[PDB]
């Protein structure tokens, strides 16, 4: 059970993992000139950002709730993916995706990492509401799950992971391309999906296209003083393409 | 114009009819299918997925995700009964499971169900487990050599993760009845087959994972709008 | 037997391999459960209610309702099973005259497609009820059911069940964006007469010629905000499908 | 007769409907079609034809000819801002041009619009200017050095009449809305990339006229009773 | 559309109509035939199974099954008659018998009737009897010769157990009407054609069993809600 990973300039590996499952099998790929929409020759950094970017230590113990982040907001600051993504209205990427959680022989708990599609989140508060931008939009710094006082809550989404932060029950969320970490089974987890949209290419800024979720389905011990481990999720784009270049979005 | 003559069943409209239609937008053309991933023809894919029983489900754990996940303890030399469920697809909890919805949306089931389970306990920790099920016409089990009588697997917990194993379709009827009233399809028993063992100073505990999903033997009739779910009054905007 | 189920992949597949079977033929057909079955059969919509108003019945008795499968839990949760879907649609209209006075005569009444940017009709005598290109079509006491077959609309490939984002300037968040049909519309077409009545259309569609895209788990939970994904109700609690039991070791 | 039996979608009248008829009027024939020049078979050609924005919509133009054109001032050494305009079909002013009234009969939208410029100033006079577009989600740019990030022409004023120019279609999805409420298509943008010079005594002045067409990609879906004009009451005969 | 004009007839429902229909539950499909013994195809299989009269319908045998038995008397040295029947299919009592009532759910009926006998007494017994048939126009016999002058025959009581024999069609018209009011179709009648003879300190006493089918002869039209069951009121559940 051992792999090694290479893209556009970067490598990984887990000598403790089964190997991703590929979204519905579809290996990423660029667009088709049977199926585009837009008109220009578009834009491939290709190995310069078809390579491997990394986002802020998250840690977990017994008592945490919840990750996720939205993409390709969340790596929105990775150099030339980043800005070639803020300088123009459209663009596609799919994504390699491996998240990185190794502990000892002597710890238990579970995640579970679903890749997700446009992932509606529910508002926290009831009624006349909607999700503010800021937080949809989190970016690298995503959304962990907190037990208290987010301001502007009105704005706020859910809470609400066992319910998927959507109204939609937990256990389920199988349906997706999806992994566990399970620190018996693996160290770390892995998810490859290609592009995809009703769209054959999109407004990146204005719409995460697709979404990651990480849920501590089974509560982090061990008996060691090590009452915690962080986790950290790498991630590389994939086929990534950008069209109707202008100035840098605001 | 030709002599014709009208049958009843003309004039009404039924919601499950089939037939031909006039346009209400001549002449136009819809948009091209770009070759989305994701894929679809039938539900049997959905059945096909393995998804997580709330097996868990009380009080005390339903508002979290430990309604999925069982406790065991390591503690105990018994032969005792960890938990057992009924086995007719829509019942709870399994019908919350994503099959058992799909179950709920109908009538008619055939077919074995696919059932899994995760050691979720610590790496260095052994044990071997009874998961076994029970033939109907019968109560639950209440010792673990009454589940050994019924068609059951002994869990060698290798290095591998999973247990995965089969309730055998024995429908007397090619179909079951999806929702039960007054019936039963059997039970899910599991039973400490040796104690839980963690080597000294491992957490004095340890958690289970358990999932279903159809079989390549698994299909259903009789599309019916489903128990799951209700709607009380208007649907705000 | 054994798996690694945290490879995201189904489970040990095959039910022979645990039970010593006799061959049978296992010979039941999957066709109910084509998509051209499930979402293949029709259901109700929305609820065209009205009255006709005597004091300005040149204004008033019209209505418009803005186009979404998202306010009926039933067809909603069809939907609300996928990220996207495509289809044609039978589209079904069951007009209904309920008579507040001692008789109601003959009755016509008029619906209208309303894509978006045709004029709205704002009156019941708005020169909007010309139609030369809008779809628009008449029902009348004792006439059968009105029906008709609209193609899939969108802009692209598929219908957004869902959405991720915004209107590029940031505000209604998800489906509220993608999701702009337009409207549904509806207005007594006969001239002012003495019959107070009720008039409420109930509307269905079945989605065939349908394909779907990546499904998503079903809605646990009582519907709230047609375009939006809120469940989190006022005053209330999340009383999931789930039902608890005293102990796991009992059935 | 036959047995047959009736549908829904029966009985109505929709004014898109399509079919065969009965005549009113049998045994009639029509006038022979003469070779009447200017055929016609489609809207496209018509979008084909460029027409002048009356890009100077305002109040001290709007009740005459001006408000199709532009002045420019050769006094003025600086490198800024002539003129911009939105780009979404069946906005202000662009509505109002024959593609804009065809578009504004229409919904759906696609492929890339021409442009196109006269230098109307004294022969005797010379200029380079920056015609500009702007890709959306942005504001309208407010530096020439904006402009000549986005997608751009310098025109080099040769003894030929025109410049024209293609804002290209950068629509996310393969049509765009023809009319925007809360939404936007993005923007022309008209700068000075040299000052304009006149020789010596000349007029103080220039003009400049601008026209749009649909491009070769031009296409519409969607045919709406146009938004462009309202009838209030009856028309009087 | 094709120009159709309608006929009389239409619009109207027929509980004995034929035609297709449209499905309420398009896309079903029903369960398999499985090889179920006792197939069926027609209601003539039926008739072609012995059933017994209850020839002996009277208050003394009625609640019991000694309606269906006539009991004979070795004491008497007389040629007289043991018992008679009319033959009309849907008459007393032949009408319970199921033939009869089949014919019961049905207006006309044609060809010959089998009938059938046991001497049901102590196989040490002997006798030999005359069964015998009566074409109408005519009284019920009042001798044995009478009956001998009629179609008959004379029982052999040899080692086998059983005499069967046939009232021949005579119906005048090719069917006859399966409920006489004012009409008759003839008689059974059976008599002493020796004593009966029971060897000494026997049970002095015998018993007769009688049975009757449809012959490869028999057939039947103008199926009718049968004469022979009354529902009053609502049938409670």
């Amino acid at each position: 059970r051992i792999i090694q990973i290479t893209r556009g300039d970067s490598t990984i590996t887990s000598q403790d993992v089964a190997n991703a499952i590929v979204a519905y099998g579809v290996w990423p790929h660029y667009l088709s000139s049977k199926d585009a929409s837009a008109i220009d020759k578009p834009s491939q950094p290709d190995t310069s950002s078809n390579r491997f970017y990394t986002l802020r230590s998250v840690t977990w113990s017994s008592s945490s709730k919840g990750w996720w982040w939205k993409l390709p907001d969340a790596l929105k600051d990775m150099g030339i993916f980043g800005e070639n993504m803020f300088y123009h209205y459209l663009g596609r990427s799919g994504y390699t995706i491996h998240v990185q959680c190794n502990a000892s022989k002597f710890h238990q708990g579970t995640l579970i990492v679903a890749l997700i599609p446009e992932h509606q989140i529910a508002s926290a508060l009831h009624g006349n509401v909607n999700v503010g931008y800021n937080y949809t939009h989190p970016g690298e710094t995503g959304r962990e799950v907190k037990a208290e006082t987010r301001l502007n809550p009105d704005l706020q989404p859910t809470e609400e992971y066992w319910l998927n932060f959507d109204g939609t029950l937990l256990g389920n969320i199988t349906i997706f391309p999806h992994q566990f970490i399970n620190l018996r089974s693996n160290n770390s987890a892995t998810i490859i999906a290609p592009y995809v949209n009703a769209v054959p290419m999109d407004s990146m800024r204005s719409h995460n296209n697709w979404s990651l979720v990480i849920i501590p389905i089974c509560p982090l011990e061990t008996s060691s003083a090590i009452n915690t481990i962080p986790i950290t999720i790498s991630i590389s784009p994939m086929c990534a393409e950008f069209s109707g270049a202008r100035a840098k979005r605001q | 114009g030709l002599p014709v003559f009208i049958t009843p069943g003309s004039g009404q409209f039924l919601t499950t009819d089939d037939f031909q239609s006039p346009c209400a937008l001549p002449w136009y053309h819809p948009t091209k299918e770009i070759s989305i991933p994701g894929e679809v023809k039938n539900l049997v894919e959905i059945c096909q997925v393995d998804s997580l029983v709330p097996i868990n489900n009380t009080d005390t754990y339903i508002n979290s995700e430990n309604m999925y996940s069982v406790v065991l303890q390591s503690s105990i030399n018994a032969p005792d009964k960890i938990f057992s469920i009924r086995t007719d697809v829509a019942s709870q909890p399994l019908a919350t499971t994503l099959i058992g919805e799909i179950s709920s949306y109908f009538t008619h089931w055939t077919g074995s169900l696919r059932f899994s389970f995760m050691f979720c306990g610590t790496a260095n920790t052994t044990v071997k487990l009874l998961l076994a099920y029970t033939p109907p016409g019968i109560a639950e089990p209440t010792t673990r050599k009454d589940a050994m009588l019924g068609t059951h697997v002994i869990w060698d917990v290798g290095l591998q993760s999973t247990i995965s194993m089969v309730v055998p379709w024995i429908s007397a009827s090619h179909y079951r009845n999806t929702s039960p009233g007054r019936s039963t399809s059997g039970y899910i028993t599991c039973w400490y087959q040796t104690r839980l063992v963690i080597p000294p100073q491992t957490p004095p505990t340890a958690r289970l994972l358990c999932f279903v999903s159809g079989c390549k033997d698994f299909c259903l009739r009789m599309a019916r709008d489903t128990n799951l779910h209700l709607q009380s009054g208007a649907i705000a905007q | 037997a054994l798996d690694a189920a945290e490879t995201g992949h189904t489970s040990s597949v095959q039910p022979e391999d645990v039970i010593e079977t006799r061959y049978v033929q296992t010979s039941q057909t999957r066709d109910e459960m084509s998509l051209e079955s499930f979402l293949g059969r029709s259901g109700c919509i929305h609820e065209s209610k009205l009255e006709v108003t005597l004091a300005n019945y040149n204004k008033e008795n019209f209505t418009v309702w803005a186009i979404n499968l998202q306010e009926m839990a039933q067809i909603r949760r069809k939907f609300e099973l996928f990220t996207y879907t495509r289809f044609d649609s039978e589209i079904t209209l069951v007009p209904c005259i309920s008579a507040l006075s001692q008789d109601i005569g003959h009755i016509t009444m008029q619906y209208m497609y309303v894509p978006p940017g045709a004029p709205v009709p704002n009156s019941r005598d708005d020169y909007a009820w010309q139609s030369g290109t809008n779809a628009s079509v008449f029902w009348q006491h004792g006439q059968a059911y009105p029906r008709f077959s609209l193609p899939f609309l969108s802009v692209a490939s598929a219908y957004y069940m869902f959405y991720d984002g915004y209107d590029e300037q940031d505000q209604n968040y998800g489906t509220a964006n993608t999701n702009n049909m337009g409207s549904l519309c509806s207005r007594i077409v006969t001239e002012k007469h003495i019959h107070k009545v009720h008039i409420m259309t109930r509307i269905y569609h079945k989605a065939k010629h349908v394909k779907a895209w990546c499904p998503r788990p079903p809605r646990a939970l009582e519907y709230t905000r047609a375009h939006r994904t809120n469940f989190k109700i006022e005053d209330r609690s999340i009383q999931t499908a789930i039902v608890t039991r005293p102990i796991i070791t009992t059935a």
